[PDB]
This record gives C-alpha cells, sequence and structure tokens, in this order.
C-alpha cells in the first residue's frame, strides 16, 4: 500500500513539471503576442501614412 | 517449563488488498481465499487469518 503513494508522489512531480514547462512555452507565446499588440497601429493609421 | 513463543507474529497486506483499500477503504482478509472458496462452493475456512 506505501509503494503505491511511493510512485504516486513521482508521478504528480513529473505532472506538477511537465504541465509548467508548458504553460512557459505558452506563456512565451502570449507575451511576444502582447508584444505585438501594443507595437501595431491600426489599420487606417498604417493606411494613411 | 512453559514454552511460550519467541516472537512477535506478522499479518502482511495482500496485493489484492490493496486494491480495495484505495477503491473501497475496506480490507476483507485473505481476499485469495475467498475468491477460491465461492469457486469451490466450499462453505468452512480452516482459519480466519
Amino acid at each position: 500500500l506505501d509503494k503505491i503513494l511511493n510512485v504516486e508522489a513521482m508521478h504528480t512531480v513529473l505532472r506538477a513539471l511537465k504541465n509548467t514547462a508548458d504553460a512557459m512555452e505558452r506563456g512565451l507565446i502570449h507575451s511576444f503576442l502582447q508584444t505585438l499588440l501594443r507595437k501595431a497601429p491600426p489599420y487606417f493609421v498604417v493606411q494613411t501614412l | 517449563t512453559v514454552s511460550a513463543p519467541a516472537t512477535y507474529g506478522n499479518f502482511v497486506l495482500s496485493p489484492e488488498n490493496a486494491v480495495t483499500a484505495i477503491s473501497y477503504h475496506s480490507i476483507l482478509a485473505d481476499f485469495n481465499s475467498y475468491k477460491a472458496h465461492l469457486t469451490s462452493g466450499q462453505p468452512h475456512l480452516p482459519n480466519d487469518s
């Protein structure tokens, strides 16, 4: 009964690490999109120029 | 001169018990024995663990 918990703790650690790495990649994607949305003038501005 | 036992007994859990401990929070001693006795139809157990 104890080895089950000994393995379940290891699997919870692996899950909490893989999901955090993926959240990091998605946050990098999100931040690179946030950057463009701050450096991207609306259509009519660019067209008038 | 009494012949008293020299050592404590030990009561290991069955690998089948690990399942019903998790899903049902319950342990019926010698779960492997009741399956064979209900398969064989025999009503009596030689010992109750």
